[PDB]
């Protein structure tokens, strides 16, 4: 399940 | 962040207030010549939608110039110049229903909570809505979906307060299970359905066009990369820079309802008038594909 952001 | 509705205050807001880019007349006309002609030769399109399609309706985007994020960054208050009940689906809202009746468009992918995709009377079927709809409200027993009419009034994937109505298939008696909101906070994970399809679609796309979205936000901002990396080509239609401008095949800096009413034109199709409110759980059977468009004078 992947989630909402911005990743780094 | 938005301290009623009860969301968190540790969210990366990323790069807000860039300013907006104006490609010339000239410029414009010939990427939106090139744009139609890319539709037409393409076989499966998909099209991604963030908050720019929804500015000229009064809805204001997250990052632009006056966005949410961007004002809250700077200590003010966000502009809104409707609500989200009385907002009305734009010209780029209602061109992308035409596009999906004619065959031009296989799936949509929104990072919009607006909810004016399925007020427009676009297919939910060929419709993943990333990030949730303010107007859908769904049952943690069951999974079963409510789409209303005015805005559920939570965010957060919170209870609602309402209760899931639906007989059972054996007893039928109501399920009863706790109704909540479907607007991801911060860090919540995406839904899975919505997610697979999106992913599916943009794999197997030869043709990703954004638009209005800045591509900060994953999965979603890096979903038209998918198409990329097996053969497809990229477009991006922003006023803004995007995180993905380099790997873009064109890129178009205009106003979106601008660049949908001169592609629409080239294609020889009419974008309908908005009655209200229609929900459309099922894509109608296609249109005939409409005849070759003509060639750039
Ligand atoms: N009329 C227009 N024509 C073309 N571009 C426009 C227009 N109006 C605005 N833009 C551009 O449209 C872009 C809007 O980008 P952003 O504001 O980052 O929002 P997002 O939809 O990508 O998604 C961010 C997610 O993050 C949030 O936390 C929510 O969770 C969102 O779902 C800008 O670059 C504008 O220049
Ligand atoms: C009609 C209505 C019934 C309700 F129960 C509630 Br709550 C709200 C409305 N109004 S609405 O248009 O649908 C409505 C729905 C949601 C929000 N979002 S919000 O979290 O308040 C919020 C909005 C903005 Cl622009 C900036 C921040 Cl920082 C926070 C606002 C409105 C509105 O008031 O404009
Ligand atoms: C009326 C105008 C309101 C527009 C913006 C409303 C805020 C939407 C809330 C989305 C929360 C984003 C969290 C993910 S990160
Ligand atoms: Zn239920």
């Amino acid at each position: 399940t992947a989630r909402k952001s911005t990743g780094g | 962040v938005n301290y009623a509705a009860g969301l968190s205050p540790y969210a990366d807001k990323g790069k807000c207030g860039l300013p907006e880019i104006f490609d010339p007349p000239e410029e414009l006309e010939r990427k939106v010549w090139e744009l139609a002609r890319l539709v037409w030769q393409s076989s499966s399109v998909v099209f991604h939608t963030g908050a720019g399609i929804s500015t000229a309706s009064g809805i204001p985007d997250f990052r632009g110039p006056h966005g949410v994020w961007t004002m809250e960054e700077r200590g003010l208050a966000p502009k809104f110049d409707t609500t989200f009940e009385s907002a009305r689906p734009t010209q780029t809202h209602m061109a992308l229903v035409q596009l999906e009746r004619v065959g031009l468009l296989r799936f949509l992918v929104s990072q919009n909570v607006d909810g004016l995709h399925v007020r427009s009377g676009f297919p939910r079927d060929k419709l993943a809505e990333l990030h949730g709809n303010m107007f859908v409200e769904e049952c943690a027993k069951c999974k079963t979906q409510y789409v209303r009419d005015t805005v559920v009034g939570t965010m957060g994937l919170k209870a609602t307060g309402r209760l899931c109505t639906v007989a059972k298939a054996r007893g039928l008696r109501a399920c009863r299970g706790e109704l909540r909101d479907t607007i991801l906070d911060w860090e919540d994970s995406l839904p899975d359905r919505d997610l697979a399809l999106a992913d599916e679609a943009s794999r197997n796309a030869d043709l990703s066009i954004t638009l209005g979205t800045s591509l900060q936000i994953r999965p979603s901002g890096n979903l038209p990369l998918a198409t990329k990396r097996r053969g497809g080509r990229l477009v991006i239609v922003n006023l803004q820079p995007t995180k993905h401008d380099r790997h873009a095949d064109l890129r178009i800096h205009g106003y979106v309802d601008e660049v949908m009413t001169r592609l629409m034109k080239h294609l020889g199709l009419e974008i309908p008038a908005w009655d209200g409110p229609r929900v459309l759980e099922r894509a109608l059977p296609p249109l005939p594909r409409p005849p070759t468009p003509k060639l750039e004078p």
